[PDB]
RNA sequence: UUUUUUUACUUAUUCAAUGAAGCGGGGCUGGACUUGCGUCCAACUUCUGGAGUUAAGGUCC
RNA sequence: AGGGAAGUCGGCAAAAUAGAUCCGUAACUUCGGGAAAAGGAUUGGCUCUAAGGGUUGGGCACGUGCGUGCGGUUAACAACCAACUUAGAACUGGUACGGACAGGGGGAAUCUGACUGUCUAAUUAAAACAUAGCAUUGCG
RNA sequence: UCGUGCCCCGUGUGGCGAAAGGGAAGCCGGUUAAUAUUCCGGCACCUGGAUGUGGGUUUUGCGCGGCAACGCAACUGAACGCGGAGACGACGGCGGGGGCCCCGGGCAGAGUUCUCUUUUCUUCUUAACGGUCUAUCACCCUGGAAACAGUUUGUCUGGAGAU
RNA sequence: GAAGCCAGAGGAAACUCUGGUGGAGGCUCGCAGCGGUUCUGACGUGCAAAUCGAUCGUCAAAUCUGAGCAUGGGGGCGAAA
């Protein structure tokens, strides 16, 4: 049962602040309050606990990872690289 | 500053660690402290094993 | 190929799936295999190889998360380590 | 805020080895966009612990080993000199000079790009976040990563009360008057 | 009133150990106990030695605090003092 | 002997850090190149959210 | 009373509306709103009816109130206990039934500032200020 | 004891600053013209000190029991360390407890009473401090869950072991 | 009455529809509080060197407020009058 068509989580500020911008926060407030696989202990109880900082609610481990997302593009990309840079550096 | 007032077995649990750590907690430092020792004796042999090997390959 | 192989000991032989009961197994010395997942905590890892040899059975350390370790068993639950006490028609023991 | 965000001091064991701490906790800073480390590593010359505050690079975990010295591996969150680094290795809170405990690519999202090294003059050149080239010596520390937080500035604040609530606790100006809106007395903009 | 706090009163007060008493003296061991000799210092024992002092053994000496007290008056004091 | 230039130095002056803890130069050991033995470069801890502190010990008295 | 803005610079002021249940609700729109839009039907008293709950409690064979081995899901039954809502119906008084009190008038448009917020204490509360968003400049 | 010395340690630096923050400990009854958790009576508590008695422990010198979570009146513990408490936002609904409000019966008292009203109203209380038996979360043991199960108003939990 | 959640009906699935649940928002009617729009208002040597009445704005937050403390006239502070 949709109750709401377009808005989503963005309709809890109704009317205001323009369409556009609506449209901007609710990609961040999505990814912010999904709830994420944890890589430790493998269950589905990752969530923010402030910006940057993502705890598991059963294994009680804590990570730094992105602002609104638990991680980042840029992040990933830099540990691929950095895992070559390391092949290359040991060998 | 109640806790001045009472025993000592009142404030603690018999066991090591007992009122300051849990059983659990415990258990995993009982385990963990026993696997790395161990695994300090096999990494000491295996580098004996290797510089005995230097040796010989020197001499 | 690990993922056919355990596909026909789960359907010809027998296996306990979960942590306990693979230290019951190991304890037992009835264990043929022991499987530990790749995101098993490490600490659990390493009582788990002491047991292995101690019994004297062999570890196979499955690159999969538990989630997949327990999807290649077939079950839709998570598994982080799991014990083979007959490997059935299928060849995983030899290796 | 409890302490400031600092590498250890520049010792004999960074200097010529590695020496390793625990990440305990990952904390929220006030005024600050990343997230902080608190890292215990051990006194090499008593028995009490020492409690250490890094800035927090992305993937860095509670219960993880950290390294710190020549000799630490090329792994996030390992605190190293620019020397033992290769081209192409970003890392963050990169000191200016050695033993400043850090000084370049500090907020959230942002690294330095380690460019090239000069070993006969023992100099290293950087990229800096504002695209800025630069040359330190190469015995500069940095931690191995990219600062955790990204893409805080994605977000729109969207009201006024989340921009008084990110400046409340910053210092910063807010609200801010133009000087077009005021009289010829307060601002040159006056009038 | 106010609250007392625990070891500032009783034998922690009653009783001196050795060392104590010649660093409040400010003499030498020799000069100390041939001055305890001459005054008539004698030795004590306190019914528990770890109320005084923590780090007590079986072979601490223990002397009263008054006893030094009033070797702090005595003349002989200067007379050391004056051949140094 | 003096006037300009640059081109080194450190001792005045200046900046920074530390609990002013390991700087500089050798010796020992290992690795390389070299010359047929001088350089430079390395000693020491990386599976684990444990523990590390009151010197054990050798040898002359 | 009758008329109903003829008054006045100007509907100023007053009047009208108002609670709750039900029917119904346009343009425009940033699709969230507009909206209680608009426009309608109703409401007292009395005597009834219906619906919505809680607790307790199962037969044998042995050992001897518990243990077993059984057997059964019509307890779909009994006993006891309990409170407030909702719907339906008859009867009945009436000039009034949200009977005092409490309590939106509504609508068509134009200009204007995005909105919430703030200031000239003691003549100006606003198209003023701020705001989020946007753009530029300086700094390693 | 070469008697007039030697050893260990490292962290700095003092004070003021809150009758709403933190914080050791007191309740009830009575009493005055006027004070009362302050007086009086009864019944307690905290902090500090000294030193006894009983009880405990010990000839296997520093207790015993429970698989465990842990229990029991005791049941050594310096330096140097680790940890906990002090010690913490706002808002929403849900559950437990005290007090208040409400209903019924009973004894006693009071009012109403032309008529009616087995009536309307009032008292019916139990402190600190202790003992004892219990109280959501959580944790432990057995065992191993798909025909997935448990479960909140609110969909979370479980082979990292659920029911 | 926003996300999230449950059930039913579809759809190859992604999704769609229906009924519930839930309780978000510098949302809204409105009591106290805070403020101060209007009235040929009261008062005008006043109760008052700024008060009184009705009406009005706001009312879960950029809300209201105490104490302690800081900024001092070539200054301060200023959502700027
Ligand atoms: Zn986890």
């Amino acid at each position: 049962s949709k109750r709401t068509k377009k808005v989503g989580i963005s309709g809890k500020y109704g009317t205001r602040y323009g369409a556009s911008l609506r449209k901007l926060v609710k990609k961040q407030e999505v990814t912010q309050h999904a709830r994420y696989t944890c890589t430790f202990c493998g269950k589905n109880s990752v969530r923010r606990t402030a910006v940057g900082i993502w705890s598991c609610k059963s294994c009680k481990k804590t990570m730094a990872g992105g602002a609104y997302t638990v991680s980042t593009p840029a992040a990933a990309a830099m540990r691929s690289t950095l895992r070559r840079l390391r092949e290359i550096t040991e060998a | 500053r109640e806790y001045a007032t009472i025993s000592k077995p009142k404030k603690t649990v018999q066991r090591a660690y007992g009122g300051s750590r849990c059983g659990n907690c415990v258990r995993d430092r009982i385990i963990r402290a026993f696997l790395i020792e161990e695994q300090k004796i096999v990494k000491k042999v295996l580098k004996e094993q290797s510089q005995a090997e230097k040796k010989a390959s020197k001499k | 190929s690990i993922g056919a192989k355990l596909a026909l000991v789960i359907k010809s032989g027998k296996v306990v799936l979960g942590y306990r009961s693979t230290l019951k197994a190991l304890r037992s010395g009835k264990a043929k295999l022991i499987l530990i997942a790749a995101n098993t905590p490490p600490l659990r890892k390493s009582e788990l190889e002491y047991y292995s040899m101690m019994s004297k059975t062999p570890v196979h350390h499955y690159s999969g998360t538990n989630i997949e370790l327990g999807t290649a068993c077939g079950k839709l639950f998570r598994c982080s380590t799991m014990a083979i006490l007959d490997a059935g028609d299928s060849d995983i023991l030899a290796d | 805020r409890k302490a400031p965000a600092k590498f250890r001091p520049l010792d004999y064991a960074e200097r010529h080895g590695y020496i390793r701490g625990i990440v305990k906790e990952i904390i929220h800073d006030p005024g600050r966009g990343a997230p902080l480390a608190r890292v215990v590593f051990r006194s090499p010359y008593k028995y009490k612990q020492i409690t250490e505050t890094f800035i927090a690079n992305e993937g860095m975990y509670t219960g993880q080993f950290i390294y710190a010295g020549k000799n630490a591996a090329l792994t996030v969150g390992n605190i190293l000199p620019l020397s033992s680094v290769p081209e192409g290795t970003v890392v963050s809170n990169v000191e200016e000079k050695p033993g400043d405990r850090g000084a370049l690519g500090r907020t959230s999202g942002n690294y330095v790009t380690v460019v090239g090294h000069n070993p006969d003059e023992g100099k290293t050149r950087i990229k800096l976040p504002s695209g800025a080239k630069k040359v330190v010596p190469s015995s500069s520390r940095g931690m191995i990563g990219i600062v955790a937080g990204g893409g805080r500035t994605d977000k729109p604040l969207l009201k006024a009360s989340r921009a008084k609530h990110k400046f409340a606790v910053k210092r910063n100006r807010w609200p801010k008057t133009r000087g077009v809106a005021m009289n010829p007395v307060d601002h040159p903009h006056g009038g | 009133g106010k609250a007392k706090k625990k070891g500032k009163s009783g034998a922690a007060r009653n009783y001196m150990t050795r060392t104590q008493a010649v660093k409040k003296l400010q003499l030498s061991l020799p000069d100390f106990r041939k001055l305890c000799i001459w005054k008539g210092i004698y030795p004590r024992e306190p019914r528990d030695r770890r109320k005084v002092n923590k780090s007590a053994t079986a072979s601490t000496t223990f002397y009263y605090t008054k006893d030094i007290q009033y070797l702090l008056h005595e003349p002989l004091l200067q007379k050391f003092r004056e051949q140094k």
